[PDB]
C-alpha cells in the first residue's frame, strides 16, 4: 500500500535549523516527482518545494532562502533541511507525490496521494 | 369497486420504474404493437 | 443514514444538472472515477445509484 509518513517535527527556537522526514514506502522516487506543501492554521496549503527523479529541485520563491530538499535514495526517504523558522514558519508540514500521470478529473493541488504531516511550531519555549 | 391484486407474491431487484397517463356489444378497439429492437 | 445501514436511492428516468454540484462550493471532496466531471452533462447514463 503506498503510504507516506512525515517526522521530525516538535518546538524549535528562533533562528535556528530543523530537518524534517518523508521516509517513504510501496514506491520509490526513481520515477516520481515528490512535493513539500505547508498549511498554515490561518491560511490554505502553501506550496514549498518539488524535488524530480533525476535530482532536479524547485522551490517557492518567496521561500528559496530557508528551505533545501535532498533525497536519500538508498533509504528512500525525502529530506527537507529548513533554516531560520520564525513566528509564519509555524506550519504542518505535509509530503505528498505529484499526479503527472492520468488524473481522474480536476485537482486544485494535483497529488495522487497524501501524507498524514507533522505538526512544527515556533515559540520563546 | 377493484378490491383484488393478484398477480405476483415478491419483487426483488428493479432496474426500471414508469408511472404514466393512463392508456385507454364491444365499443372499443385497442391496437398495441410490442416490439423488442435492440434492448 | 448511518455508514453500515448505508441509504440507496435509485435515480432514473429524469434529467440531471450536474453542472449545480460540481460548481457549488458546499461540498469539500468531489472525487470522480472514470469519467471527468465536466463530461457529466454530455454523457447520457443507465442504472444511476445514489
Ligand atoms: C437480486 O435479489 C437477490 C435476492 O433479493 C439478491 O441476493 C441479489 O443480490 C440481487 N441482485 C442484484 C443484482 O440486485
Amino acid at each position: 500500500e503506498v503510504q507516506l509518513v512525515e517526522s521530525g517535527g516538535g518546538l524549535v527556537q528562533p533562528g535556528g535549523s530543523l530537518r524534517l522526514s518523508c521516509a517513504a514506502s510501496g514506491f520509490t522516487f526513481d520515477d516520481y516527482a515528490m512535493s513539500w506543501v505547508r498549511q498554515a492554521p490561518g491560511k490554505g496549503l502553501e506550496w514549498i518545494g518539488r524535488m524530480y527523479n533525476n535530482g532536479r529541485t524547485s522551490y517557492n520563491p518567496s521561500l528559496k532562502s530557508l528551505v533545501t530538499i535532498s533525497r536519500d535514495n538508498s533509504k528512500n526517504t525525502l529530506y527537507l533541511q529548513m533554516n531560520s523558522l520564525r513566528a509564519e514558519d509555524t506550519a504542518t508540514y505535509y509530503c505528498a507525490r505529484d499526479n503527472l500521470g492520468y488524473r481522474p478529473s480536476e485537482n486544485l493541488y494535483g497529488m495522487d496521494v497524501w501524507g498524514q504531516g507533522t505538526t512544527v511550531t515556533v515559540s520563546s519555549s | 369497486m377493484e378490491s383484488e391484486f393478484r398477480v405476483y407474491s415478491s419483487a426483488n431487484n428493479c432496474t426500471f420504474e414508469y408511472v404514466s397517463q393512463p392508456f385507454l356489444n364491444f365499443k372499443n378497439l385497442r391496437e398495441f404493437v410490442f416490439k423488442n429492437i435492440d434492448g | 443514514a448511518s455508514v453500515y445501514a448505508w441509504n440507496r436511492k435509485r435515480i432514473s428516468n429524469c434529467v440531471a444538472d450536474y453542472s449545480v454540484l460540481y460548481n457549488s462550493a458546499s461540498f469539500s471532496t468531489f472525487k470522480c472515477y472514470g469519467v471527468s466531471p465536466t463530461k457529466l452533462n454530455d454523457l447520457c447514463f443507465t442504472n444511476v445509484y445514489a
